[PDB]
């Protein structure tokens, strides 16, 4: 795709993205990978240099990914001082419904037709070899699965026990019913 | 005798509230040079800190308690001779008081290379001639709101990346002084560095009702230029504190809103009959409120 | 401006004859249209941006009436000069 | 992917997101570690050491692991350059990735509290055709770097050589407390 | 009489400790340039021209402080000047002949003095060529040599007799590179400029060892001047070895360097000035190597 250039008066020519990250505005667009993973995380850690009191605006436009890679989005979320705000745009699923839920808590909006899907995770790598390998394997997906479901119980102020039925299929949410979940706080309009 | 730096900050204490590192700094300096010239350098100082701080105030206090004159000066005015000029007023033109007094110059932050040049002519001893006076032993007291030298010391101290960044002021080196747009040259001649912090919302309490010209005393006055009695509740005073700290004015933001919050008033008070008291509600400071108008 | 400091607050004039005249008591009564001063606060004042939440944009009666004496030094009167002029109205 | 520009302001100069990072002494390993991305972090790390030979380097990993002889150009490079290289697990250190975090200046390695670190002994170094004294011979390179990787994470962990031995047998998944009582790494960062 | 060379450094010994090398340059230079001033202006006898110094050295290594110590020596008026406040004829800045009102100034006028001065020219380095660079050295080239300037108080001022010391913190002809001209071409001045100045002398940088020389050797050394202000109260200050040793490595860790060991001795003495006074019956004032390592406190001898 071409990336149309912008003008910022101040002249700077930008790149449209790179005229939005001067705004404090990070996309996680597509999945979840440890290249786009490694980018949100650049762009919060330089964001938190350039002002570490001023919001940092997370747009979140993904399918899934990576746990490995979303969990690198996560900690870096946590960590850096300036709240980080979520906003769902099309889709928050999986790993992206995970990291909707992560932003600051009254600070997680989604727009009014946005999809957002809650799941237990899949493959986080092949179970090939032999069965022992196999059983190291299942157990590291269950302790992951169990993180997660933890993790998205504290964001959404619900039980562990809600979170395990809930998370066991597929699990599709209007951005009313994300915020009756408690995964984001607010729906935008205007 | 010369008062010892702890007894000239004994009264430093008596008319500035908080900075008390600076007030030590000021002490210790002031009587090394009037014990320099009770007799291989001078030294003048500069001071560092917000507006509404007090750096005017301190050194005005200083000069009253070293029996000396003071003069005011702002670096943004400029001729230079001309704060001599006032300096003899304040003396009857007697050099040997003014060849020994006190000049503060405000704004110094604000010239960061003319001015600065002309400020140390005045500073390195010359001979200035108004309608002639030796500048070697003048003590000189330089300030400003040195706000982007807080910006030239986190360059060099956490950091990008997994890091947090009068905490830094109290490490400012000369070299910031320069990165911040001074003149070496200047800088040289004012060696000790003193910083002042922003007073809180309970510091500026003190201010409207503490000092001999304090600020609710003067209205109290204007209220009592007719039979009535002023009051002010101390949440009143606790929500102007906070509305002036709020524009970062410090003291200075108080005398605005105190003529603010009472003007609606004023201007009845000469038509108002039989009034004996106007009672300052925290509602007349913070809103469109009428005071309580005692009757 | 400079000048006019030592009038605004008290000095000694002398003017010619038909005189030293005491300055202190005579109230000076300022003013203009500061054209350029509600740029001057808006950019102190307004937290636009690009995004959700930013502030997104005269209404100038409103800005007036917010006018500080920062906005007033960066408008390009002298602090000295604000600071004698207390009252702004 | 479109890699952010950055505006650092001295006049300005215009970086790429992660030329501005290098430019406050982080060097990123994000993926698998091939000579070509091993080949950067060394250069990364030489120049940082020419700028200022006496501050700290920072490491971030990210990476499910790679090559042996690309991360041991890491590595080497690493113990050699003066200043310490503080390493820093992101989502995952695992296989070399975890090799090299544990390969950070002691006192100096973390981990981010999601973070999940893999130990485990080396896979195929190579393919293993040819003939019987071909494959003996890979066989026993192999067996070397085993020992070499197990006795070297051993020395970073403060363990018993048997200890590495027993526990890199097969995939050893750890949390990052797990890695913190192993002696993988020092501390744990939250805030 | 003149000063000798010999003369001359050793006033310059008693205010820059270290950069000998250049400490000659300067002596042989200025000797010779007064010695062509004084020579007789008459008949057959050979016009002499004059040598001008660029002087190159670290930040900080002392270049002003040995063009200072070497003019009060002469007693000839002596100025400063920044070439990076200079501009293009026609651009807003300061012109080069602002060097000349400066020098003139500084001797109320007297021409005679004036163009038989010294100037030195600082941030040299700073207008190479990568109106604020190559237009400044272009339009110093004829004031560096003889040109009559128009000077307001018009004032003629014949530069042809005044010595230039011009100099710069050139880091980036330590790496171009013992200085030729091909470095400084290189490194971005024109030719023309580098031939006006034909003696080049160099400074090196300072070590902890030279910090520590710098705090107690000199005339107007900072032990010395502080020594004094407790003479006042009849208190003897001393400092240990390990203070002094504490002191410069402190600045030098700091990155100050010398600039930094007023501030370093101001603090770990405000203490002691602030009681002093009232401290009576108190002999001697100690600073001790904790004293400036760590937070510790001076240590009182009564
Ligand atoms: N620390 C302080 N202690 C006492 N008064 C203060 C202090 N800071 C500011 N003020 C008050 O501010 C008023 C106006 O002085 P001003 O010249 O504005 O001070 P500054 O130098 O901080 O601008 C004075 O009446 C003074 O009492
Ligand atoms: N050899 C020295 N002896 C004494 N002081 C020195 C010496 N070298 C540098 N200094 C100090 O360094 C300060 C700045 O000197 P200067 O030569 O102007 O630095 P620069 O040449 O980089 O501007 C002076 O105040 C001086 O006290």
């Amino acid at each position: 795709y071409l990336v149309p250039t912008v003008i910022e008066q101040s002249e700077r020519a930008f790149d449209i993205y790179s005229r939005l990250l001067k705004e404090r505005i990070v996309f996680l667009v597509g999945p979840v990978t440890d290249e786009s993973a490694n980018l949100v995380v650049a762009q919060l850690l330089f964001l938190e240099s350039e002002n570490p009191d001023k919001d940092i605006f997370f747009y979140i436009n993904s399918p899934g990914g990576s746990v490995t890679a979303g969990m690198s989005i996560y900690d870096t979320m946590n960590f850096i001082k300036p709240d980080v705000s979520t906003l769902c745009l099309g889709q928050a699923a999986s790993m992206g419904a995970f990291l909707l839920s992560a932003g600051e808590k009254g600070k997680r909006f989604a727009l009014p037709n946005s999809r957002i899907m809650i799941h237990q995770p899949l493959i986080s790598g092949g179970l090939g070899g032999q069965a022992s390998d196999i059983e190291i394997h299942a157990r590291e997906l269950l302790k992951i699965k169990e993180k997660l479901n933890r993790l998205m119980a504290k964001h959404c102020d619900r039980d562990l026990a809600d979170l395990e039925r809930d998370t066991d299929r597929d699990n599709f949410m209007s951005a009313e019913e994300a915020k009756e979940y408690g995964l984001i706080d607010q729906i935008l309009e205007n | 005798k010369l008062p010892t730096p702890a007894e000239i900050v004994a009264n430093l204490n008596d008319h500035v509230i908080g900075q008390e590192q600076a007030k030590k700094a000021l002490a210790v300096s002031v009587y090394n040079h009037y014990k320099r010239l009770r007799h291989l350098s001078k030294s003048n100082i500069l001071l560092i800190g917000p507006t509404g701080s007090g750096k005017t105030l301190l050194a005005q206090s200083l000069a009253r308690k070293l029996d000396v004159p003071f003069v005011m000066a702002d670096a943004t005015t400029l001729d230079v001779e001309q704060i001599i000029t006032k300096l003899l007023g304040k003396c009857d033109f007697d050099v040997e008081k003014a060849q020994r007094g006190i000049v503060y110059i405000d704004q110094i932050d604000k010239i960061s290379e003319g001015v600065q040049q002309a400020l140390l002519k005045l500073i390195e001893g010359t001979v200035a001639s108004v309608p002639n006076v030796d500048t070697t032993n003048i003590l000189f007291i330089c300030g400003g709101a040195f706000a982007g030298l807080e910006k030239v010391i986190r360059q060099r101290t956490g950091g990008i990346g997994f890091g947090a960044s009068t905490k830094l002021f109290g490490i400012v080196e000369p070299e910031d002084l320069i990165k911040f747009g001074l003149i070496p040259e200047l800088i040289g001649r004012l060696p000790v560095i003193a910083t002042l912090e922003i007073l809180d919302e309970d510091a500026l309490i003190n201010i409207l009702t503490e000092p001999k010209n304090a600020l609710v005393k003067q209205y109290q006055a204007l209220f009592g230029m007719e039979n009535v009695e002023l009051e002010f509740e101390e949440g009143a005073l606790r929500s102007i504190a906070r509305q002036a700290m709020e524009r970062k004015t410090g003291a200075r933001g108080l005398r605005s809103i105190v003529e603010r919050c009472l003007l609606d008033t004023m201007y009845r008070l000469p038509d108002l009959k039989g009034l004996k008291k106007v009672v300052v509600g925290k509602a007349v400071i913070e809103e469109g409120r009428e005071p309580e108008l005692v009757f | 401006q400079q000048a006019l400091l030592k009038l605004i607050e008290g000095t000694v004039a002398s003017v010619p004859p038909q005189i030293n005249v005491d300055t202190t008591n005579i109230l000076f009564i300022c003013g203009g249209a500061f054209a350029g001063l509600e740029k001057v606060i808006r950019q102190r004042t307004e937290k636009g941006g690009i995004g959700f939440g930013a502030s997104v944009h005269a209404d100038i009666t409103k800005l007036f009436g917010i006018v500080e004496p920062e906005d007033l030094i960066k408008f390009g009167l002298i602090p000295e000069l604000i600071g004698r002029l207390p009252v702004i109205a």
